[PDB]
Formats: C-alpha cells, sequence, structure tokens
C-alpha cells in the first residue's frame, strides 16, 4: 500500500523524460483521464480541505476568537 | 585549407574552423562546454553537445549521425519549390561577429538565382538556432516550400515521445525529398496506422508514441486558408529520451506546420543503435509564396532545459 | 457560427524577439478556465501539476491570465478575482471567475497568459 | 523502506493495530498509504523534474536573458523594442465577417531588454 502510495504520486508527478516507467502505460494514463470532470470534483474538493485547514481554521477563527 | 583563410579573417574566440579529409567545418563552443559541430560549405549539421550533466562530461550527443557518412545523418535544412533548390554546395559564411564568449553564431551564405538563402546557425548556451531566410531578386513568385529535418537520437527505444502536440489535427504526409535524408519518403510511409493520403485526425494525446511507422505533419494549413483563428497549432513541445533522464524543446519561428518521423522497426536497415526521429516544421501543405522582391524569414531552434 | 476570437499572446517571447500569439477557437462562454483546458493552450503555468489548482472553484489565484481590449464581453469580477489578486495592475483575471458571457457572441479580446513571469507592459491606452 | 529506511516501527504499529479493533486497522493502513503518497508527492514536487522557474517555457526575463542576440544577427533591426499590435502577424491577412480586427487600439508589447543581471546563479549547494 506504500509503493501504491508511490506508485500514484508517481505517475502524476514525475515527468515522462526522467520516469522509470513504460511509455505505452505513461500514455495511457492520460488517455484513461483526459476527462477531468471526474477529477474536477475530487481535486477540488482535497485542495479545498487542505487549503482551508478542514475548514477548522475558520471556523475557529469565527466561532471561538472572534466569539471571544 | 581554406578554414585557415576563414580563421584569419572571420575566426573568432569560440569560433574553431575545421578542415580534415578536405572536408571544411566548424566547432561552435561557448563558455558552458556546448559543441556544435556545422559541416561547412553543405548548410548541414553533423553533431551538438550541450551541457545538459554538471559533470565535465555534461555535454551530450543530440543530432543523429554515424561515424562515417556526413551526408547521411544529422539536421540538415532543405528548400524546394517541386525540386531541390539548395543542392549546389556553394555555402559561404557571410558574417561572424557576434557575441565574445556566451552566444556564438555562424551565418552562411549562397545563391540560386532568384534565392539568396542566407542561412543562420547559432549557438547559445541552452539551444541550437537554425534560421532560414531567402531574397527574391528576380520578376517571379516563387511557391517555395521550405524544410529543416532534424535526426535526434534517443538511447533506448522505448523512451520516445514528443508531449505536447494534443489538440490539433495531424494528417500523415510523407516528408521532403532531402540530400541529408536517413529514410526516404518511400519508406517512410511504408509498413504501418496511419494512411499513406492526407487523411485527417484529431490527436487526443498528450504525448505520442514513436514506437510505429505512423509518421504525420500537424497542424491545419487548410483551416489557415479561412484567415480567421483557424486554431494556429503550438511551436513548442518536450521531446524526450526516458533512456536517461533528458529532453529537449523545438520552437519554431515563422514556419506553420511541423513534422514528426517515426522510423518504427526499420532502423535496423540503415543504423543500428540510438533509434532517431525525423522531425522538423516545414511550409508544405500549404508553401509560401514571397513576392517578385522581398524577403522571407524562418527560423527553428531546438532547445534543452536542463543544463 | 458564433465564434469568439482569442489570441491568447503566450507569456515569453521567441528567441527572435517578438510575441507568439495562438488564437483559439471555442464555442461562446462557459469559463474561461474550462476553454484553456480544452483547447490546449498553457494557462497555470508551473501550476498546471494536478493538486497545484482548486480545479476551477477561485480559492487559489492560480488560473491568472492578463486580459487586454477586454471590456467589451466579459463578465465582471465575482469578489474572488477582487480578492485573491489585489494590488494588481487591474487588467489581471482569474480564468476560473471570469467568463466571456453567452454562446451568441463575437469579439476580438486578447488575453495574456501568465501575467507572473512575463517581460513586457503591453502599453495599455487610457481609458475615459 | 526496510532494508535501508525505518519501516520495523509502522510495522509494529500495524501489527499491534489489528489485533485490536478492526475499525481502526484498515484505516491506519489506508493513511499509511496516503502517508507514502504525500510524502513521495513532496519528494517528486522538490528534486524530480525540470525547475519550474527557470524553466524557459514559464519565465520570460529567462528567454530575454539566454538570448543576448537574435536569430538573424544584423537582419530584420539593427538589434526590436516596441513591438506593436501584430494579430495579424504582418501577413496582411484580411477580415470576414466577424466583430472587429482593428480599432482605436494601439497597444504596443514593449518588452524587457537582454544583457542586463544576465547570470541568474543557479542553486549550488549550501
Ligand atoms: S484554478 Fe484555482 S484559480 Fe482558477
Amino acid at each position: 500500500i506504500a509503493f501504491f502510495g508511490i506508485f500514484i504520486a508517481y505517475c502524476l508527478y514525475k515527468p515522462f523524460y526522467s520516469s522509470l516507467l513504460n511509455l505505452t502505460l505513461l500514455n495511457s494514463f492520460q488517455k484513461w483521464n483526459s476527462k477531468r470532470i471526474h477529477w474536477e470534483k475530487l481535486i477540488n474538493f482535497v485542495y479545498n480541505w487542505s487549503y482551508n485547514r478542514g475548514y477548522i481554521d475558520s471556523f475557529f477563527k469565527t466561532s471561538l476568537i472572534e466569539s471571544i | 585549407i581554406n578554414t585557415e583563410k576563414l580563421e584569419d579573417k572571420f575566426g573568432r574566440k569560440g569560433i574553431k574552423f575545421s578542415e580534415s579529409n578536405n572536408i571544411p567545418m566548424v566547432e561552435l563552443k561557448v563558455r558552458n562546454g556546448s559543441s556544435l559541430k556545422l559541416s561547412l560549405s553543405d548548410a548541414h549539421v553533423l553533431s551538438y553537445k550541450p551541457k545538459v550533466y554538471w559533470k565535465d562530461e555534461g555535454f551530450e550527443e543530440v543530432l543523429y549521425t554515424v561515424d562515417g557518412d556526413e551526408s547521411r545523418g544529422g539536421v540538415g535544412v532543405v528548400i524546394v519549390n517541386g525540386s531541390s533548390v539548395i543542392s549546389g554546395c556553394d555555402w559561404s559564411v557571410k558574417d561572424t561577429d557576434s557575441d565574445a564568449i556566451d552566444a556564438l553564431q555562424i551565418e552562411l551564405s549562397c545563391t540560386a538565382g532568384v534565392l539568396d538563402i542566407t542561412y543562420i546557425v547559432s549557438l547559445y548556451p541552452v539551444s541550437m538556432a537554425t534560421a532560414l531566410v531567402v531574397k527574391n531578386n528576380g520578376r517571379k513568385p516563387v511557391t517555395l516550400k521550405p524544410g529543416i529535418m532534424s535526426y535526434l537520437r534517443f538511447k533506448k527505444r522505448s523512451g520516445a515521445g514528443i508531449q505536447g502536440l494534443k489538440g490539433c489535427s495531424y494528417c500523415p504526409n510523407p516528408p521532403l525529398s532531402s540530400p541529408f535524408e536517413l529514410l526516404s519518403p518511400s519508406e517512410a510511409m511504408k509498413a504501418e496506422e496511419g494512411e499513406k493520403p492526407g487523411i485527417w485526425a484529431v490527436e487526443d494525446s498528450v504525448i505520442t508514441l514513436l514506437e510505429k511507422k505512423m509518421s504525420r505533419i500537424y497542424g491545419a494549413p487548410p483551416a489557415e486558408r479561412l484567415k480567421a483563428v483557424y486554431n494556429t497549432p503550438p511551436s513548442k513541445f518536450e521531446t524526450i529520451d526516458q533512456g536517461r533522464g533528458l529532453f529537449f524543446r523545438m520552437i519554431r519561428i515563422g514556419f506553420e506546420e511541423m513534422y514528426v518521423g517515426s522510423p518504427g522497426s526499420m532502423w535496423d536497415k540503415y543504423g543500428k543503435q540510438h533509434y532517431f526521429v525525423c522531425t522538423g516544421p516545414t511550409s508544405m501543405l500549404v508553401p509560401v509564396d514571397v513576392a517578385s522582391g522581398e524577403t522571407w524569414r524562418g527560423a527553428m531552434v531546438i532547445e534543452h532545459d536542463n543544463l | 457560427p458564433p465564434a469568439v476570437d482569442f489570441a491568447f499572446v503566450h507569456s515569453v517571447l521567441l528567441p527572435d524577439g517578438t510575441p507568439d500569439v495562438h488564437w483559439r477557437r471555442a464555442n461562446g462562454g462557459q469559463k474561461l478556465r474550462d476553454i484553456m483546458l480544452d483547447s490546449n493552450i498553457e494557462l497555470y503555468g508551473p501550476y498546471s501539476k494536478p493538486l497545484s489548482n482548486c480545479a476551477g472553484v477561485g480559492t487559489c489565484a492560480t488560473c491568472m491570465v492578463e486580459i487586454v481590449n477586454g471590456k467589451e464581453l466579459l463578465n465582471p469580477r465575482t469578489d474572488i478575482e477582487k480578492e485573491k489578486l489585489k494590488r494588481k495592475p487591474k487588467n489581471w483575471r482569474l480564468a476560473c471567475q471570469t467568463n466571456v458571457g453567452n454562446p451568441d457572441s463575437t469579439g476580438l479580446v486578447v488575453i495574456q497568459q501568465l501575467p507572473e513571469w512575463k517581460a513586457h507592459e503591453w502599453n495599455i491606452p487610457k481609458n475615459i | 523502506i526496510p532494508p535501508l529506511a525505518c519501516f520495523w516501527s509502522k510495522d509494529e504499529i500495524l501489527n499491534d493495530s489489528l489485533l485490536f479493533s478492526p475499525i481502526f486497522a484498515i484505516i491506519a493502513c489506508s493513511t499509511a498509504g496516503l502517508t507514502a503518497f504525500y510524502m513521495f508527492r513532496i519528494y517528486l514536487l522538490t528534486f524530480e523534474g525540470h525547475l519550474n522557474t527557470y524553466f524557459l517555457n514559464y519565465s520570460g526575463k529567462k528567454s530575454g536573458s539566454f538570448y543576448s542576440l537574435s536569430l538573424w544577427g544584423k537582419e530584420e533591426e539593427k538589434k526590436l523594442t516596441m513591438n506593436n499590435t501584430k494579430r495579424a502577424s504582418f501577413f496582411c491577412n484580411k477580415t470576414y465577417k466577424i466583430s472587429n480586427n482593428v480599432r482605436n487600439q494601439i497597444f504596443i508589447t514593449v518588452e524587457n531588454f537582454g544583457l542586463n543581471t544576465r547570470t541568474f546563479y543557479y542553486p549550488h549547494e549550501s
């Protein structure tokens, strides 16, 4: 499962000129996922989570310190 | 030693004129140890080794050529109308004093009657620059088709991709008849999965495999006739190696469409090592017709972004 | 058909010294971010990595594009272009927060993609 | 990674986890997979690939700095500054039925220069 995380990060970020993977599979990664419609909500939710800090920062700065 | 005459007339600090086996030749060396083997009187480049790694052996050979045959290997520029215009080997330098040690330039010059083809090969620390410029003199509008065909050797045959011609339509179109070919246009379109005439297909992949014979010209010059937005194809792509971790990029200036040529499995019949690709921009599917006297500028730049 | 004439001038120059314009085609207005994603032009620059964008919602100023002569057929700022980018030359908009409008549209808006990492100033005509 | 890194700690974590309660265990292994995911994401965004800042597709000052002279030498200009609105690309292209081609908008994309702070020293070792 750790090397699965390695592989999922590797196919997304390691560029084509230096990756060790076969270029048929590397082409098929974007060929299977050139839509960005079922990715356009997932990437949105994960980035908004990591950017708004799970909204817990905003909730603490809204109803805990501004409440005080 | 005519190259000695060019050395004590136009030779400079990074410019070394060489004459062995009665072939005039120049080697351009900018400050970071970037080697550029330009065969003089031919407008044909043999070797090109810019500093990719950060060793003393950072220089890496980019263009494909065999050891002996200088006419079979490397990027050579070609001009047709529809016969070969610049086949005369009357190329001579015009000026060399460009910059001291950081950037260099060898511009050649010939004359094909009405066409004054002067021709710039420049060496920047990150880029080869190949620049064609013709100039009409007679009272005839010539309908010429320029061509700059490069042969980029790849260390591993599995590692071949261009990374960025997605979206624009392509057409399998056989290349120009060069005197400096590696594969003829008869065998470049033989035994593929694109058909021989100019069939049209939209590229729906951000990087293309160059494993098969399927060779094409990217862009829509039939759309160019409308002179709307007409979906001008991108002037850049990241050609990759993937055998070792480096890449290169080709930038056209003045041209419209960009050809790639994939040897497929037919690289075994000429060479034995370092699978190549016949890549370059032309004005072929719609030619250029300048004037009864004007000049046309078309440049091509192969650059690396590793250093 | 109603075809808006985007130009999409690239950020870097050509090494010759002239800008390179790409003249994209796509129909009408839904989002400028979706047009620049679909028609294969370089929007984000270095943020084009998969988790390097908010996938269109506007919570990051990563799709910013300088737009010139873009007062004709454009939506106003949705208080996110007004907030994500604040002290700017005021011709800069987020592609995932702007929209060039309705499908029945003709116009010659010209957009300089990546106003960050550029060297040209465009010499804008002074309005009013 | 077992041989040349630290794995036996997390091995003992999940070994003490799965014989405890089934709710807490497979989600702990799932977060371990996520941990490997983002840590390798961090490593790839930092060290693997081109620089994303001196990259000639991206930085315009970089393209202005590498090319101290143009591609033609003594042609096309004595150098050109104040590159105008070249929408037609000096091709004298005529217009069909469209909204507008030219107007009272005369804006020249005046780019920056070359041969000034040209070095841009690459990140050397501390
Ligand atoms: S993609 Fe997040 S800013 Fe438009």
